[PDB]
């Protein structure tokens, strides 16, 4: 079924929810700074 | 030979005396045999009574006369039980000859119903930064302590039992707590050193210790946690405040289980009897918090599990988490890494967001619970405020057995890696930091402390003077 | 450099297949042991359960 | 007619009567007690003996002690009077105020309603949490069940339910506590009286109290649920009114009926529990139910063992319920609160005809894009964000938020959380998901969906969000 | 109720088609008049719903005038609640569907041995119409729970239990149940019963037990995915794993 | 989908064809639907014949409509017919088992209904026994031989 | 067979030759051969003397060739021998039993007999409370002292096993023999992340030991975490931090088997003696990384740090 | 007989597995408490007995022996299993062999990492 690598969680489904928290941790700030440009311009 | 007051032995095989007779004999009553050994009647049958043999069965022959103490199983409570090591029925076992109790009270009383309880107002501190920071419990409250085998469950227990010192030293009567240690199929070697330990530190005298070990029947070591709390129960409904330790529940279920099967009661999951939950649970309820009305006291309830091979899912640990109000996870994985107290963060919870931690703690704890959760989803570009902080605050919630520190205390160490004064210092020298750190601000800085529990938290005065400390002993501390 | 990094990624991707599949045969081996003694057991539990009444 | 106790082991007492032997279910007034002490019939063994039950502590009872058959069942009071009154299995109050002066009694045993007095009306039941009332909402005057490990959030979901639909709704409401802590019922004794539920001064209460909490004996426990919708019961016959039937925690009963199970004399079935487990849920659930006459919607609370839903107890009440909340350990310890499984929480009224085709397209779109945001983790946890494509990337994007948006802060849960309570509206909750799934938010980032009410307030977070940054 | 199920001779192949009405049914799992197929699946999947679509689609036939396409049904609910059949019935009702429809109800209320006959209740029900040259068709929702209710029985009753605390004979349980369903040659009248017995499976788990035993029964199975249906594929019908042996042959050439 | 009861057939023809000696086929706890299916397809084929006495194929049958103590005696009797050609006639033949899988759950649910204590996976005490004293009547003699084709189930794909 | 007869022969080697009081030995239910191995080998070395009256071993066996009863009671007949030097006499006692497993296991097949109600996997409801009565009497107490080297047989590789779990609570120090370890060629195969010690403490050992101690656990631990990654992906796909964590824990998991004196007629090696201080002194300096130039071979069966740089220098 | 009387034997049980099983019947017709994979408590006891009294008599009693090679079937290779386990703690030594090493015509099929015998290497001829 889907979704059984992050249900089992070992090694991978940790380091998948590290991966994806990171590159949301980088577009929350691109997103930021395009809402501070927004706002100010 | 009268059969109503009196009987005899029909047999008698692994602490099981079935007596003919005995027609008044009332349910969980009391019997004391020829030989001098103590039992209780547990199952009444037409034919015959089970009684369960409260020590050694081997000197209790066929057809010995089973008298009656008229009387449901009681053990004796009081302050004179306080620096005492007790059985499971309450006899001294320490050679400091007998107890000057007077007063008795029964094993199996009901819990207090929901009028007398009052929601959990006051704190109970364990000493530790990691407990009282992440999972703080108050008064009147069960927190179990689960994990496996050897990582630091009981040690728990007595950093605990020896923090209560600069409570009961002091002269308010409120802020105290008697502490009750309960052993249940634990060697007398580990509970010597045990008791050892609480007098070495100066604990004993306001603990009580009810040791019923491997070596004695089953019987004691199912009772002797009921013996216990009724021991705890004096205090609660007396003014005065009691701290229990369960340890460990685990043990008591097998004892409980030889004596269920061997009363030829059918066997249910895992070979335990059916009700092992209503054994846990009756035990448990009756740590509460009581009102004013009724006295105000409470009894704060420290249960302990042993998991197998970290498997929490299993049968008489998922009992005992359901009937607790928190728990507190003690994984292996940290324990082997060096972080010891070996306490997991993310899952150990308290239900209790009350007058637990203070408000002096509130402030520096409740930062350090986001920070270490926002850690925790990196741990596993210029970003590394959040991975570097988690890192250098974990070492801080290791700490040393037999150190309980104090509510301002810990505001200190945890206030220095909150702020930012450990992230450009090496993470192996945090313990070295903390130790000279400590010992630094125990010396000299005692109106500093003192200030912080007189107003109950950090002030803008403290917070500036806390300032100057730091940021010195880190240029200090470094070449 | 193309030519020579699809194949490592073709190479990398049979091994990590491959070595997956291995795991799995011996995860399956340990499924079956586990299945059976559970079986066994939770049985055991029952036979005892009515020679006790 | 009177009889003598012969056998005590554990709860269970066997009773032998000379002459009038009692029928199954009859309430036994044990003689000779401090406390009050009914034993309930289960078996007749024979040669004029019956096998009975304990709903108090067995400890001090004698071979030969007298006991008195009631002649009818255990018999409670019902009414108004049981209304802001804290009571027993057997019905004694516990509470510190006298006796209940009640006008009429019922027997905690009855026959369930039959085919013919089935209602077929499903109305929707707005409770104002975004997680319920999109994916699984509830139906006004059915069965509702809040599936739940331990700690995951079922005693603070029921309490959040009793805030926003009791004190909305003008009928009357019970609560029965079944086999949990007495903290917490000391708790929602106190909360109650201060929001102004439960009157003391004068008699306009709403709420009716049953109580049997895990410090009771097996038999106890097993019959608190009886005793619970008994007076609901009440609400539902005689008084043509609507009735909330607020339950903490059904597995209690279930797994109560296990811990006497042995010594009854039954071999015992799969994963230890009893033979009669269906049937003994059957003809407890079978009662609570809407019936033509009244009304009564129930919101049970279902513990699951080692958040295992095979496992024969919470399994078997799947069938019982219209609508359903299965709360998820996983989704807890991500910070999603409530923490309730959106693929795994059904409805009957989950229709385009009943809650129309905005209500159902919009529903489905969130479930459809979760669904597959699960596929995408698998070939996540190998490639990395980064390697996916430009359609995968938005439909994480997107997930993402819907996951964090479905999280709502409780008013019942301000001390636990900080932040104030909220209570979406039905049009406001559909809107919400419906512009995210369209993409009207694919710019605003994803922490000012988690924790907030309506989805203007993540528009109003994400410039608190942006002044900061 | 206690019969035992048509010889050898008196059967012949499933020629005859029973038209469900669900496109992926009655294209890719075929299902004919006289066979057993399983409706198996997870909880909330749409087992009920494939078996309450087949009913609705008998109308077509039913009013007309052709005797040998007509259809009659049954639905056997056994262990469900009063509220469910309620709903269950007014669907029927408002389909017009019920006029052609037999629904035995052994609900949760009930006691152990109701939920245990129901089925073969039901069963000797759609025998009458096949010993007399007309075509039945059974709905078993579900057999899941019969098997607890027997297994309450044999367990109170003192004897032996097996596997999973059920008794020895679950399998035949539900065994003789099903071969009772069956397509008669013309010589013994020519009519037929279609079974389509119900399973719930825990988790997705059709190694299970009493699941593994009803699927070695019948015919063929029509798995029944969580995953698939909330993507979108509803009805959620796993085309890979369902298969229809017997009713392959039983399909108009059009289709 | 394999074609099974063909190659089942040809077998039954060819022994009978080369090495003159008949067979028999013991329906052990399967469909009476598939009884139907193959008792048409040899008739079709030509193993079976209603008109004379040519018929190759002996069909002993005790389908799962059957109760488990008939369904574990299925097997002995399809035997027993067996052992007649090879005691009494000398003959090579051939004996079908449809499927020994059933065999053994007939036997194990005999011994269930019994009230002895089951073994591994609940199975019977005498799970060994059983199935031995059935394999080993099933061998080569000096009067003649009989082999068999015995299909298998392995539940739940485990050959364990 | 993964290694507790070579341990505590290896131990018996070791500590009682080298001890003042006296030892005893209780064979429950183990090979009789061992028994007439160790006999004759104690009478070559001259532990037990035949002429003299100076014998420094008494021997007590109940073997597996032995009935139930016998089994079942010869661990306290063991018992009781060493019991009398430590309360009569006051003396240093040595105890070794080997396995007392079989103790409990002999209790399973007369409880069968006894007509008890069976417990979890067939055992003896009186699990817990025949094993405290025997296992508390042996302890060390005001007037003598006794040393207890048990060896524990493990249940078809499980540890959760009622008969071994049980008898945790009542050890001091516990060492995990795994068959993983074993078969990769690591001897003595002790599971570092299993086996435990109430004396490994700082207040005890020293800090210096304690550090070091744990952080041969850590690197062993994160080296556990990645092997799932390591065997899909690949080492390469692994960063660079993480390489050196591996090459350094592969070098640790070598260092820590080593050649025994009773295995020199079994491998061929000579067996190694290594002190206390210099133990602390060889994993530290890989830690630190003073050894990161050399391979892993080198460190596979040797005694102190001295010999593993000498055995990769032999290499070239 | 043989080595009581100074003579040296060998005897081969094929297989101490199908004993097993035949016992473990007896013991479940007897309604004895079955323990791992059904088995009763003593079926070590029940190969322990048997295999201890294969040994090597000195000269005072004859000098003469009995060898044993029992064997043992492995169920997809679990020698971690209850009975292999068990009698793999009796004897004195194993020769593990593979289904992989065998289906590759490599036979006889000795899985030589786990496959040992300290007790015969002693006596084995100083060629070898
Ligand atoms: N083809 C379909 N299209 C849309 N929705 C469907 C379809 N089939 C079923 N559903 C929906 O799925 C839900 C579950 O259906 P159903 O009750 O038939 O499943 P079930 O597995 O029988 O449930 P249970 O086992 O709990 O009785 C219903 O609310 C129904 O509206
Ligand atoms: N914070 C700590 N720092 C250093 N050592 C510790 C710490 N906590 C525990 N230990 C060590 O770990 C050992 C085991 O701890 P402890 O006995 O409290 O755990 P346990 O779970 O009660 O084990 P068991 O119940 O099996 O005896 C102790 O002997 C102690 O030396
Ligand atoms: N809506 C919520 N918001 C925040 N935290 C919650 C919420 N619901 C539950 N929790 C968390 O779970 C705990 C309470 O769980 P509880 O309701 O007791 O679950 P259960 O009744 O299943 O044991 C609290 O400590 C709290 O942190
Ligand atoms: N220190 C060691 N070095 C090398 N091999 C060993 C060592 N310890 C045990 N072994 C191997 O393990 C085998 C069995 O050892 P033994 O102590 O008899 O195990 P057990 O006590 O589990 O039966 C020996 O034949 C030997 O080859
Ligand atoms: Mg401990
Ligand atoms: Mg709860
Ligand atoms: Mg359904
Ligand atoms: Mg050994």
């Amino acid at each position: 079924s889907a979704g059984a690598v992050r249900d089992a969680g070992g090694a991978f489904g940790k380091r998948e929810q590290a991966e994806e928290e990171r590159y949301f941790r980088a577009r929350a700030k691109e997103q930021l700074a395009a809402l501070k440009k927004h706002h100010e311009n | 030979v009268d059969l109503e007051e009196t009987g005899r032995v029909l047999s008698i095989g692994d602490g099981i005396a079935r007596v003919h007779g005995l027609r008044n004999v009332q349910a969980e009553e009391m019997v004391e045999f020829s030989s001098g050994l103590k039992g209780m009647s547990l199952n009444l049958e037409p034919d015959n009574v089970g009684v369960v043999v409260f020590g050694n069965d081997k000197l209790i022959k066929e057809g010995d006369i089973v008298k009656r103490t008229g009387a449901i199983v009681d053990v004796p409570v009081g302050e004179e039980l306080l620096g005492r090591v007790v059985d499971a029925l309450g006899n001294a076992i320490d050679g400091k000859g007998p107890i000057g109790s007077k007063a008795r009270r029964r094993v199996g009383l009901k819990a207090p119903g929901i009028i007398p309880r009052i929601s959990v107002r006051e704190p109970m501190q364990t000493g530790i930064k990691a407990v009282d920071s992440l999972v703080p419990i108050g008064r009147g409250q069960r927190e179990l302590i689960i994990g496996d085998r050897q990582t630091g469950k009981t040690s728990i227990a007595i950093d605990t039992i020896i923090n209560q010192k600069r409570f009961n030293d002091g002269t308010d009567e409120k802020k105290k707590l008697y502490c009750i240690y309960v052993a249940i199929g634990q060697k007398r070697s580990t509970v010597a050193q045990l008791v050892k330990r609480l007098t070495d530190a100066d604990a004993m005298k306001y603990t009580i210790v009810v040791s019923a070990t491997a070596s004695d029947a089953a019987p004691l070591q199912y009772l002797a946690p009921y013996s216990g709390c009724s021991m705890g129960e004096y205090f609660r409904d007396n003014g005065k405040h009691a701290l229990i330790i369960y340890d460990d529940l685990s043990k008591q279920a097998v004892a409980y289980r030889q004596m269920s099967l061997l009363l030829r009661r059918p066997p249910g999951r895992e070979a335990y009897p059916g009700d092992v939950f209503y054994l846990h649970s009756r035990l448990l309820e009756r740590a509460a918090k009581m009102n004013d009305a009724f006295g105000g006291g409470s009894l704060t309830a420290l249960p302990v599990i042993e998991t197998q091979a970290g498997d929490v899912s299993a049968y008489i640990p998922t009992n005992v988490i359901s009937i607790t109000d928190g728990q507190i996870f003690l994984e292996t994985e940290l324990f082997y890494k060096g972080i010891r107290p070996a306490i997991n963060v993310g899952l150990s919870v308290s239900r209790v967001g009350s007058a637990a931690q203070t408000r002096a703690m509130k402030q520096v704890a409740g930062t350090m619970k986001l920070e270490l959760a926002q850690y925790r989803e990196v741990a596993a570009a210029a970003t590394q405020q959040l991975l570097s902080r988690g890192v250098r605050l974990t070492e801080l919630l290791k700490q040393g057995q037999y150190s309980p520190m104090a509510i301002e205390e810990q505001v200190a160490v945890i206030y220095a890696g909150v702020r930012g004064y450990l992230d450009k210092l090496e993470p192996s020298k945090i313990t070295k930091f903390e130790n000279a750190f400590l010992s630094h601000v125990i010396s000299q800085h005692q109106a500093l402390l003192g200030k912080i529990r007189t107003d109950g938290k950090i002030s803008e005065e403290s917070d500036a003077k806390l300032k100057e400390i730091v940021t010195n002993f880190l240029a200090g501390f470094e070449a | 450099s193309t030519t020579s990094e699809q194949s490592a990624r073709m190479t990398a991707m049979d091994n990590a297949s491959k070595n997956a599949s291995e795991m799995i045969d011996k995860l399956t081996l340990t499924f079956n042991r586990t299945r059976q003694a559970v079986i066994t057991k939770e049985l055991i539990e029952i036979i005892s359960g009515a020679a006790a009444l | 007619t009177t009889g003598r106790i012969v056998a005590v082991i554990g709860a269970v007492v066997d009773v032998q009567f000379d002459e009038g032997l009692p029928p199954i279910l009859n309430a036994l007034e044990v003689q000779g007690r401090e406390t009050r002490l009914v034993l309930e019939v289960a078996q007749h063994l024979g040669e004029s003996t019956v096998r009975t039950i304990a709903m108090d502590g067995t400890e001090g009872l004698v071979r030969g002690q007298k006991v008195l058959d009631s002649g009818a069942p255990i018999r409670i009071p019902v009414g108004p009077e049981t209304l802001g009154r804290i009571m027993n299995v057997i019905g004694e109050p516990i509470d510190e105020r006298g006796p209940i002066k009640t006008k009429q009694f019922a027997a905690i045993h009855a026959e369930a309603p039959e085919f013919v007095e089935m209602s077929v009306e499903q109305e929707i039941l707005v409770t104002g949490i975004k997680v319920v009332d999109l994916l699984a909402p509830y139906a006004k005057g059915g069965k509702i069940g809040l599936f739940g490990g331990a700690g995951v959030g079922k005693t603070v979901l029921i309490m959040e339910l009793i805030n926003n639909v009791a004190k909305a709704h003008g009928g009357y409401s019970v609560f029965a506590g079944v086999g949990e802590r007495t903290r917490e019922g000391n708790d929602l004794y106190h909360e109650m009286i201060e929001s102004g539920v439960i009157n003391l001064k004068d008699a306009t209460s709403k709420v009716a109290l049953v109580y049997g909490q895990m410090n009771e004996p097996p038999g106890a426990r097993a019959r608190v649920a009886l005793t619970g919708l008994t007076v609901a019961e009440y609400f539902r016959d005689q008084e043509g009114q609507d009735v909330l039937l607020f339950i903490d925690n059904i597995f209690r009963f279930t797994q109560a009926g296990s811990e006497v199970s042995a010594l009854l004399g039954r071999i015992p079935s799969a994963v230890g529990y009893q033979p009669t487990l269906a049937t003994d849920m059957g003809t407890m659930q079978e009662r609570i139910t809407t019936t033509k006459k009244g009304s009564i919607t129930s919101v049970q609370a279902i513990y699951v063992p080692a958040d295992d839903l095979t496992d024969p107890a919470p399994a078997t009440t799947f069938a019982h319920l219209d609508a359903t909340t299965v709360l998820s350990r996983a989704i807890a310890e991500l910070g999603i609160y409530p923490a309730v499984d959106p693929l795994d929480s059904t409805s009957r009224i989950m229709d385009p005809n009943i809650v129309g085709s905005e209500h159902y397209d919009v529903a489905r779109g969130v479930q459809k894009i979760l669904q597959d945001y699960k596929s995408l983790q698998d070939i996540i946890a190998i490639l990395g964000m980064d390697e996916l494509s430009e359609e995968d990337k938005l439909t994480v994007s997107r997930a993402r938020k819907i996951q964090r948006f479905l999280s709502q802060p409780f008013q019942v849960a301000e001390v636990f959380t900080g932040h104030l309570g909220k209570l979406v509206p039905l049009k406001e909750t559909i809107k919400g998901f419906q512009q995210i799934l369209a993409g009207e938010y694919d710019h605003l980032p994803e922490q000012a969906f988690y924790m907030v009410g309506p989805i203007e307030e993540a528009v109003a977070k994400a410039d608190k969000l942006a002044e900061e940054h």
